[PDB]
């Protein structure tokens, strides 16, 4: 939380020190996307390798179904990427061709 | 004091003397190549300047590649004394022939047979050398072509440093470049280990190099005895030994190679001593001697880099980084320790036309050397002579790829004269062998102290070119060596003189520059104590007036041609000037063209020096004049008839009109000007009219930058112009026949042929319209497979087969206008056509164009706009005389954009127009003190110059408004203000407040409406991309970009975008059904797939992709279709 | 002409927006239905027309051209097949082009010329 | 019509390759000199890649659109649309794998 | 890299070639532009090499050459096929008529000239125009002068 309040503070006073004025939602539909992966440390009962990005969705929830079947919980954290990883990273390869 | 006896006398406001004339303006262009050729004029120009042995451009390249051995010393050939001959041709017949202005090249080869010792010389044929005519244009096959200057690094010594930021310490590394060769970067590193990089190699320490030169290791210590860090790095070196040296240089250099002494030596003379290998011209060397002040009084000769100067330069290097301000190498006089900066005009020359063709000449020869030299050590030796070793191949293919192709070879603009001499003048720093775009830092685009008087500021391209085109100053002048040289007049003590000096950048620093406003007394006196002055390095400081060692010329010196005619610059900012520079080169000459009213004195010479006025060569009385031509009776008897162009299309498409302004029996002194060019009148160029301009918002029609007009213009031809179009189409032999321009086509009704003359090309004067056939050409097709059923019908009718198509060359879609003339070029009277044509006619067709909504106006203050409405004459606002302002500009652009000067003009204009008489009945007002004494009374329609930078002052201007003639009916209509009660044109009540009023000079720029319209329902497409495009027979689509696409998708609008990518652009089968489905009720189907995807996936299976497009069930869809419709 | 090489498409022309040469190749060809059309209806009426003369005629037509296999046979040729002689086959011609040129086989063939 | 779920790319096996093709290109010209018209099986060949003009066969025994769907015993090129010129594929079998 | 192949959708055997495939000659299209000059794109020269030295290995490995030949000429054929898919990709890019490298195959999908930078940069659409504007005041907030 405490870092999407930075980014957004950071970025609007930039713009409102230059005198343009643009809704706090616009910047935020973007650190959204910005930051919603999860790092790794250790798999233990997880396919993919240690160090490897993954994000709340396929990891939180599938994380918590193994959990339930008896595999052992993956240790991971949040981990804030770049305009550019970030797209990089999910993106096809019709996308990312270009 | 005017210079050309016929100048029309305009009253100027200038103040302050000038002590030097405007030099030939396009004398850049002409001297460089007087000095290429070695012309008598230039060698006796030389004389003055102080040169004892000057050497022309070509005396100088097959003189220095003389004398070429065999490899043995038994043969050897040189080459020497050059000369041409007279032009094949003049200038107007290689015009009209679509010749090639030149003339051929001679040169006196010699063979001397060291062996047998007979010899023998003769004549040899060098090719036909394209000259240049006396305007400075370049007549290349018929095109006008002008080659503009290039700014280069000068080859020398750089002693660049740079800042660490880590260690805080500072890193200096000189770079020596040369004009051909190696880098000898001597750069020192903060672990001390100064070291050589030979061509970016692996870096070196320079004892290791040193060493291998040979200098003794006492001698090294005793020579830098005095230097720590040389030294300490003496002492930490691990290579020693002069063979152990040379041979780490040899693998350095070439390494896996066989490390023979022999070798490196070879290597080493090969790099630093060889005349050829390694070079730089005469002008490095003079900058490398001047830096390190070796061979300073000796002449400049062996331009090969020597090795006393490589350890002067580590001398001088270590001595900078020491911290010594001054260093005395030995056997050279003491020179300045100090870091250099590239962009410094000491250090960037100039390479003119003479310098251009030289070095494509050079590599011309070069090659042919390289020919001779296999032939000499192949062919026979007994008797063998020049010519079967001379070949000529090479040089005439250089000559002709570098006017041909060279991007310093450029279309002569030719829009105006003014267009036409900004060209000439021009600076460009891109091109070969200069800083591309992208490699072109910021840091050079920007302004530097030393441009003033060598290069304008304010004239550059506003788009991607910006700083990397400029413009020679009025007075700049290039030295030989290529440095652009100012003049100045020197101060002998505290007092000015008369006689000047140039001096380039390197001698501008040492000394110290007044400026030309600064006030002095009529005997030289500085009335000032102090002065401002410019100092150094753009460092500008008031001084004791005995220190002042030299004053500028005149203040216009920072100024270029185009610049120096925008009236009240002085008031401008710099970014509306620019724009003012960059649009008088813009405009387009009209029917009939006015002197401006108010304009600085430039406008005279700029169109005298342009070269489109015929200037009577010496005096006479003319006996006759026409429209077409006109004679001048000499006194010596002898007479001369100077043929004037008429209605001659530019390159640009403007037409060019010479009409005699004197009159038959009327004397005419030597140096006139006879005859007005395009944008002239009586020899002033006039690149627009005056309009009388009111300065208030008018019912939003010239809402922000829009303009609106009386349609007095539209109805009084003030702003017509003429532009002409050349078509051509031409008639080659075709493997199935010839084709043959004729007047018979297949199945065409005899109305649309009713223009076509008997050869088949319309007859002059006919008027065409978009479509109308202007060449009736056939082309066979007999050797092409006939239908059955067809040949049956030829047999049923007896008709004619008639396979020759019609390929006939038609009015390109919104073009019209009269057929002014038409010329035919044939083969069969051996007119030199292109290899396989035989009938090659072009066809010129004239529009008039009146100004209409969309086409551009502009003045000369950078203040554009486009016509936004063109009223009818009544509804203009008209002052109290019942006189209707001819044009309105918004008032909420001008202080925004600060560009006053255009205020201020208006009123000058006025009272230019108007007519004052100050009151000097009690005296001069105070206010006219400095009025001179012949400006106090001025006639209606007078013409009056307020030179740039110094002019009309502000209560100058304030007095003349005030004392401005009355109207012929007896009313003053402006007040003392400048503001007049104007009455509206609808309402008819006075508007509350008064309003400016006064005359402007308004231009007509190029980018008319006419040009820009575009349509297309449907056209033809490409080939392999199945996109719209097409030749102005469908105008071609417009582009559907990226950023398009996400204006659509913010929308949500799906079924726009897939419309505008899919159905009318690609999906061919879409673009034929939606057709069909609008012509007829139909509703439009649905779209297909793209051809674009389709292609990509056909051709990303070609790299061994298996690509296949899953369906649900993970089953593939086979992308292959096939529907016949109906 | 033939020592000519051939010039590249990917050249880049003008330097015009780095646009290759092939970029601006006009296809200006293969309009498939426009074609089937016309060969529909021209090569039908044809055949219509002839068949609506004389049968042997048509087959003439078809010999001293071939229609069907080519090979145009002169006028000595097909009157050697039809067993007449050479100076026949022109009164034959002029027999079909003045009935093709009357009745209702100008009103469907006055078109296509 | 225009339903792609998803899009597959994978490597070509040899088998694939052949199984594109329509046929093989075995001679290193492109057209004759005096005909202008595309060799036989060469890199431009009518057999393989498809008819030069719509409904035209290479010899002319089936220059019309009433004969569709035909492979010519004479020349063996399908007469059909000449638009499929810009889809059909052939292979080069190489002697010495790459 | 192995598990990526472990998922054996396909096998590692696809690395190796026994047949390459030739574009659509559409898509290379060989067009006689006005003037009786012959213009075509570079993929046929590059693919004329290929067919070419394979032809060639075809006859010399039936004739019975000694191993160095066979050898030389399997090189050339691996030198081609290198050529053909990527030209520059390694050593030095085979050339045409002026020094100006040859456009390979992939050379059509990469750079700021290809199918997915062009995609990129927009198709020219039809049924469009333009021209300069003009401020018109007469007009209401949902209208324009055409
Ligand atoms: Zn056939």
């Amino acid at each position: 939380r405490e870092v999407q309040i930075h980014l957004v503070r950071e970025v609007q006073e930039v713009y409102r020190a230059q005198g343009v004025s643009i809704h706090d939602k616009h910047i935020e539909v973007i650190v959204r996307q910005m930051l919603r992966r999860v790092t790794i440390i250790d798999s233990g009962s997880t396919e993919f390798l240690p160090g490897s990005l993954i994000d709340r969705a396929e990891f939180e929830a599938e994380n918590r179904r193994v959990v339930a079947e008896g595999g052992e919980p993956a240790a991971g954290r949040p981990v804030l990427m770049g305009i550019t990883k970030a797209s990089l990273a999910t993106d096809s390869w019709l996308s990312a061709a270009s | 004091n005017n210079s050309v006896p016929g100048a029309p006398n305009r009253v100027s406001f200038a103040k302050l003397r000038e002590p030097l004339e405007v030099p030939g303006l396009l004398d850049v262009q002409t001297d460089s190549f007087e000095w290429l050729i070695g012309s008598p004029r230039w060698r006796e120009s030389a004389a003055e300047r102080g040169d004892v042995n000057p050497v022309g451009g070509l005396e100088e390249v097959l003189y220095e590649l003389s004398p070429i051995e065999d490899f043995s010393g038994s043969m050897s050939l040189s080459f020497s004394d050059p000369r041409f001959d007279d032009v094949k041709a003049p200038v107007d017949e290689c015009k009209d022939k679509d010749m090639t202005y030149a003339a051929p090249l001679f040169v006196t080869a010699e063979f001397i047979n060291n062996n047998t010792g007979e010899i023998k010389s003769q004549t040899v044929f060098m090719g036909d050398f394209p000259m240049m005519t006396e305007k400075g244009t370049f007549i290349i096959n018929g095109t006008e072509r002008v080659v503009v200057s290039q700014l280069v690094r000068s080859p020398g010594v750089y002693f660049d440093e740079t800042i660490d930021k880590s260690t805080d310490k500072t890193l200096h590394s000189v770079k020596v470049i040369p004009s051909r060769g190696a880098w000898l970067e001597f750069d020192v590193d903060k672990r001390d280990t100064v070291g050589v990089r030979i061509d970016r190699k692996r870096r070196q320490p320079v004892t290791v190099l040193l060493k291998a030169l040979g200098w003794t290791s006492e001698q090294i210590v005793e020579r830098f005895g005095f230097s720590e860090i040389m030294r300490s790095t003496l002492e930490k070196d691990n290579t020693v030994g002069t063979d152990e040296a040379l041979l780490d240089i040899y693998r350095k250099l070439r390494p896996g190679e066989p490390p023979t002494k022999e070798s490196a030596q070879t290597l080493l003379e090969n790099l630093f001593f060889k005349e050829k290998r390694y070079d730089l011209a005469r002008v490095g060397r003079y900058k490398v001697n001047k830096k390190l002040g070796l061979h300073v009084g000796e002449p400049i000769t062996s331009s090969t880099l020597t090795e006393e100067d490589v350890v002067a330069t580590i001398e001088y290097l270590v001595r900078l980084h020491e911290g010594q301000t001054t260093m005395t190498v030995p056997g050279g006089v003491e020179v300045p320790v100090e870091t250099d900066d590239i962009d410094h005009f000491g250090n960037r020359r100039l390479r003119t036309v003479g310098e251009l063709i030289q070095n494509q000449i050079r590599v011309g020869m070069s090659r042919m050397e390289r020919v001779v030299r296999e032939r000499m050590t192949t062919q026979d030796v007994e008797a063998i002579t020049p010519q079967t070793l001379i070949n000529i191949r090479p040089v005439v293919a250089a000559i002709k790829e570098f006017f041909g192709t060279s991007q310093l070879s450029q279309f002569m603009d030719q829009n105006n004269p003014l267009s036409g001499l900004t060209h000439k003048r021009r600076l460009s720093a891109l091109g070969p062998g200069g800083l591309s775009r992208e490699r072109a830092g910021l840091e050079v685009r920007d302004v530097h102290p030393s441009h003033y008087g060598r290069m304008c500021p304010i004239e550059t391209p506003e788009g991607p070119n910006i700083g990397l085109i400029g413009s020679l100053s009025v007075y700049a002048r290039v030295n030989p060596f290529g440095f652009i040289e100012t003049p100045y007049r020197k101060v002998v003590d505290g007092v000015v003189s008369d006689e000047i000096v140039y001096l380039t950048a390197d001698e501008e620093d040492r000394h110290v520059v007044a400026q030309a406003n600064s006030p002095i007394d009529a005997d030289g006196r500085f009335v000032e104590p102090r002065v401002l002055v410019r100092r150094k390095a753009g460092e500008v400081e008031y001084v004791p007036s005995s220190e002042v060692d030299y004053m500028d010329v005149s203040p216009r010196q920072m100024v270029s041609v185009a610049t120096a005619m925008i009236p009240f610059l002085e008031h401008d900012d710099a970014n509306r000037a620019l724009m003012g520079a960059n649009m008088q080169r813009q405009a387009v000459p009209l029917v009939r063209s006015e002197a401006p009213l108010v304009g600085t004195g430039m406008e005279l010479r700029a169109a005298i020096d342009a070269g489109d006025v015929v200037v009577a060569e010496e005096s006479g009385v003319i006996e006759e004049v026409s429209a077409d031509y006109i004679t001048v009776m000499h006194d010596n008897g002898t007479r001369r008839t100077y043929r004037m162009r008429k209605f001659a299309r530019s390159n640009h498409g403007t037409c060019a009109n010479q009409c005699p302004i004197v009159d038959a029996g009327d004397r005419v002194e030597a140096g006139q000007v006879i005859a007005d060019g395009p944008c002239t009148d009586d020899g002033e160029m006039a690149l627009g009219k005056n309009l009388l301009v009111a300065i208030m918002p008018w019912e939003g029609h010239n809402y922000e930058d829009a303009i609106i007009l009386s349609n007095r213009l539209v109805e009084e031809d003030v702003l017509t112009s003429i532009h002409i179009e050349e078509h051509e189409i031409d008639a080659r032999d075709t493997k199935l026949g010839a084709e043959e321009i004729t007047r018979d086509i297949p199945n065409i009704s005899d109305e649309v042929l009713a223009d076509l003359d008997e050869r088949g090309i319309v007859r002059i004067g006919a008027e065409v319209r978009d479509g109308d056939i202007l060449v009736g050409k056939v082309t066979p097709k007999g050797e092409t497979e006939l239908t059955p059923e067809e040949r049956l019908l030829r047999a049923i009718f007896g008709e004619k087969a008639r396979e020759v198509r019609d390929t006939s060359l038609k009015v390109p879609h919104g073009e019209s206008g009269k057929v002014i003339g038409i010329r035919v070029f044939s083969r069969e009277d051996e007119d030199e056509l292109p290899a396989g044509v035989n009938e090659l006619v072009r066809v010129y067709v004239a529009q008039k164009r009146k100004i209409s909504d969309g086409d551009k106006l502009a003045g000369r203050h950078g203040n554009k706009g486009v016509i936004g409405k063109i009223l009818p004459v009544e509804d203009m606002p008209f002052l109290a005389d019942g006189t209707p302002v001819d044009i309105i500009l918004n008032t909420h652009g001008v202080p925004r954009r600060m560009n006053i000067g255009q205020i201020l003009e208006t009123h000058l204009g006025w009272c230019a127009h108007s007519g004052w008489k100050v009151d000097a009945a009690k005296g001069v007002p105070d206010w006219a003190a400095r009025l001179p004494d012949e400006l106090l009374e001025a006639q209606p329609n007078a013409i009056v110059s307020t030179p740039v930078f110094d002019g009309a002052q502000e209560a100058e201007l304030q007095g003349l408004l005030s004392c401005t003639l009355p109207n012929r009916d007896g009313d003053v209509l402006v007040d003392a203000d400048g503001k007049a009660m104007l009455f509206d044109g609808r309402s008819g009540e006075p508007f509350p407040y008064p309003v400016t009023v006064g005359y402007m000079y308004i231009m007509k720029l190029h980018h008319l409406v006419d040009d820009k319209i575009h349509a297309r329902s449907t056209g033809p497409y490409s080939m392999i991309t199945q996109q719209p495009l097409g030749g102005k027979a469908q105008f071609g689509g417009q582009r559907f970009g990226e950023m398009e696409c996400w204006a659509m998708q913010a929308y949500g609008a799906a079924y726009t975008l897939q419309e505008l990518l899919t159905i009318k652009s690609d999906d061919t089968v879409g673009r034929v059904k939606v057709y069909e489905a609008i012509v007829k009720g139909e509703n439009i189907p649905e779209p297909g797939i793209p051809e674009s995807f389709k292609v990509l996936l056909k051709e990303l299976q070609s790299l061994c992709l298996n690509v296949e497009v899953l369906s649900s069930d993970g089953a593939a869809i086979e992308l292959r279709e096939g529907e016949d419709e109906d | 002409e033939h020592s000519r090489d051939p010039v590249s498409l990917d050249m880049p022309v003008g330097s015009e927006e780095e646009a290759p040469l092939g970029d601006f190749i006009e296809d200006a060809e293969a309009m498939s239905a426009e074609n089937a059309v016309i060969a529909e209806l021209l090569h039908t009426d044809i055949r219509s027309v002839l068949a609506t003369l004389d049968e042997r005629e048509h087959q003439v037509i078809r010999l001293r051209f071939g229609l069907d296999d080519g090979q145009p046979r002169t006028l000595d040729q097909i009157g050697k097949l039809f067993g007449l002689s050479r100076e026949r086959v022109r009164q034959i011609e002029r027999d079909v082009m003045s009935k093709l040129r009357h009745g209702e086989r100008a009103d469907r063939l006055r078109s296509y010329a | 019509v225009n339903f792609f779920d998803e899009l597959r790319i994978g490597l070509a096996t040899a088998e694939d390759i052949r199984q594109w093709s329509y046929g093989e290109v075995k001679k290193p010209e492109t057209i004759n000199y005096r005909t202008l018209k595309p060799e036989k099986d060469g890199l431009f060949c009518e057999k393989i890649f498809g008819p030069t003009r719509d409904w035209e066969c290479y010899c002319g025994k089936y220059k019309r659109v009433r004969f569709k769907g035909i492979i010519c015993e004479r020349c063996g090129v399908e007469v059909t649309r000449a638009k499929v010129r810009r889809e059909r594929m052939g292979h080069i079998e190489l002697a010495a794998p790459v | 890299v192995v598990a990526a192949f472990q998922q054996s959708g396909n096998s590692p055997m696809g690395m190796v070639l026994d047949a390459v495939p030739v574009i659509p000659p559409e898509l290379r299209p060989m067009v006689q532009l006005d003037g009786g000059r012959f213009a075509t794109s570079d993929l046929n020269d590059l693919y004329r090499r290929v067919i070419n030295r394979n032809n060639r290995l075809k006859r010399l490995i039936d004739l019975g050459a000694p191993e160095i030949i066979v050898n030389n000429e399997k090189r050339m054929l691996q030198e081609s096929v290198d050529a053909l898919f990527d030209n520059g990709r390694r050593g030095r890019p085979v050339t045409g008529p002026g020094n100006r490298p040859l456009k390979s195959l992939s050379d059509l999908l990469k750079g700021k000239q290809g199918r997915f930078r062009q995609n990129l940069l927009g198709k020219r659409v039809d049924y469009s125009g333009r021209s300069v504007i003009v401020v018109g005041p007469q007009l209401k907030l949902h209208q324009c002068g055409l």
